[PDB]
């Protein structure tokens, strides 16, 4: 199932979306891995054959 | 859990343990470290600062 919803994670104190206040971070974050990182931080082109 | 959605604190965060799981979770001992600092020193008190 594909999910491309760009809403706000509504689970904190102040209700998100209806108003902007606290505990309303952005769900879709940006990664940022770099060659100077460790082995566990390197990306891998995972290909799943179903 | 009654003080999370109260919206009466400037900074009410929880590290490690989720703030929505302490409603029915048991704890062995709970400590209280009350101290007064500056405004920019709030970010220093966090697991992973210097």
């Amino acid at each position: 199932e594909r999910d491309i919803s760009t809403e706000i994670y509504q689970a904190g104190s102040t209700p998100c979306n209806g108003v902007e206040g606290f505990n309303c971070y952005f769900p879709l974050q940006s990664y940022g891995f770099q060659p100077t990182n460790g082995v566990g931080y390197q990306p891998y082109r995972v290909v799943v054959l179903s | 859990s009654v003080l999370y959605n109260s919206a009466s604190f400037s900074t009410f965060k929880c590290y490690g343990v989720s703030p929505t799981k302490l409603n029915d979770l048991c704890f062995t001992n709970v400590y209280a470290d009350s101290f007064v600092i500056r405004g920019d020193e709030v970010r220093q008190i966090a697991p992973g600062q210097t």
